[PDB]
């Protein structure tokens, strides 16, 4: 399904692609999910984590 | 929104 996500926590990179840690909106920190990019819908929040790297 | 797909199994 699709979700609503709160942030993006983290990023990694396996096997020359790009992965980021998801909080869902209304479930629990528990069920953050390491989601490849392709899934992601969310660019404002993308743009979020990257700057807080800075 | 900011949304994305739940990868399923």
């Amino acid at each position: 399904g699709e979700y609503v996500v709160e942030k993006v926590l983290d990023r990694r990179v396996v096997k020359g692609k790009v992965e980021y840690l998801l909080k869902w909106k209304g479930f629990s920190d528990e069920d953050n999910t390491w989601e490849p990019e392709e899934n992601l819908d969310c660019p404002d929040l993308i743009a979020e984590f990257l700057q807080s790297q800075k | 929104k900011q949304t994305a797909r739940k990868s399923t199994g």
